[PDB]
């Protein structure tokens, strides 16, 4: 069977503009495993992304962090996209600094 | 420590 | 019970590019220690956690062979998996294991567990008392019938009732300042105007480990279980765990809302409402 990621986009700090954070993307839930994931600086890729290593819940569905240091501004929009076999196209999970 | 497993 | 060791695997098959890829890795409760990929360059079981990097050169070589091993069993099932459910080889499947034990604080097994999902789904797992199995249909019944004759299961209930136990004692002792220490969650209470006539009320938990948590709203007391929004228990990357509960309350009720936390590193549940 499918299963379609879950995805939530946060920092692991409560944002302040112009000090130093990480901005996570967390997808999980999803199966198979094979999943892609950016992270987005308006509307750009960024390239220093690192991830998790690939693990499961004991529901046997799948999650990985996906992060990179970043410092919020109040003009800069982050964002995440994520695609899977499941999504027809890829989606994009706009960062909001109070959730 | 993990464990060799079995063929299904 | 207070700990466990758990081992997840997962074989992915790719026809047509290359060998199904093995990927295993070990937690102690919340917090990741060693993994294992057959696509790295020079595979094999590297520490992802400080207190595991002591154990020496034996035991890097002993771990990395056993999930070389793993990877060729795991490759070796499913092409039988295949086979069990008339399935060609052109189509991509995956082979998921997990697998360890349970200790309570004395430290004596609680439980061991060693069970398998074939594409998401479960497909045959060792039963609690470490002797017999469930198959989930009659493919599993065929590996069911090929370790009852091979007696595997008392195999695994050594490794389940001796080697692993003694593992997560061992590393319970050498990780215990990080393993043993429940970090609380720092709580706070937001609100968000949505119109004149409703308000967001969101509760929440940063910080903690490990992720085990419940957060819950009140209104008047009454748990607002169904119209409470709830998001899962996310990894902050500090080793700690984040989470919230939201509720769309009417403008100037809010005083009747109360957000209930409850985390094993709290020696009392916490009771939080929003102060303005």
């Amino acid at each position: 069977i499918q299963r379609t990621p879950k995805i939530q986009v946060y920092s692991r700090h409560p944002a302040e503009n112009g000090k130093s954070n990480f901005l996570n993307c967390y997808v999980s839930g999803f199966h198979p495993s094979d999943i892609e994931v950016d992270l987005l600086k308006n509307g750009e890729r960024i390239e220093k992304v690192e991830h998790s290593d690939l693990s499961f819940s004991k529901d046997w569905s799948f999650y990985l962090l996906y992060y990179t240091e970043f410092t919020p501004t109040e003009k800069d929009e982050y964002a995440c996209r994520v695609n899977h076999v499941t999504l027809s196209q890829p989606k994009i999970v706009k960062w909001d600094r109070d959730m | 420590g993990g464990k060799k497993r079995y063929k299904l | 019970g207070s700990h466990s060791m758990r081992y997840f695997d997962t074989a992915m098959s790719r026809p047509g590019r290359g060998e199904p890829r093995f990927i295993s890795v070990g937690y102690v409760d919340d917090t990741q220690f060693v993994r294992f990929d057959s696509d790295a360059a020079s595979p094999r079981e590297e520490p992802r956690a400080p207190w595991i990097e002591q154990e020496g050169p034996e035991y890097w070589d002993r771990n990395t062979q056993i999930f070389k091993t793993n990877t060729q069993t795991d490759r070796e099932s499913l092409r039988n998996l295949r086979g069990y459910y008339n399935q060609s080889e052109a189509g991509s499947h995956t082979l998921q294991s997990m697998y360890g034990c349970d200790v309570g604080p004395d430290g004596r097994l609680l439980r061991g567990h060693n069970q398998y999902a074939y594409d998401g789904k479960d497909y045959i797992a060792l039963n609690e008392d470490l002797r017999s199995w469930t198959a989930a249909d009659t493919a599993a019944q065929i590996t069911q019938r090929k370790w009852e004759a091979a007696r595997v299961a008392e195999q695994d209930r050594a490794y389940l009732e001796g080697t692993c136990v003694e593992w997560l004692r061992r590393y319970l002792e050498n990780g215990k300042d990080t393993l043993e220490r429940a970090d609380p969650p720092k709580t706070h209470v937001t609100h968000h105007p949505i119109s004149d006539h409703e308000a967001t009320l969101r509760c929440w938990a940063l910080g903690f480990y490990p992720a085990e948590i419940t957060l819950t709203w009140q209104r008047d007391g009454e748990d607002q279980t169904q119209d409470t929004e709830l998001v899962e228990t996310r990894p902050a990357g500090d080793r700690t765990f984040q989470k919230w509960a939201a509720v769309v309350v009417p403008s100037g009720e809010e005083q009747r809302y109360t957000c209930h936390v409850q985390h094993e590193g709290l020696p009392k549940p916490l009771t939080l409402r929003w102060e303005p």
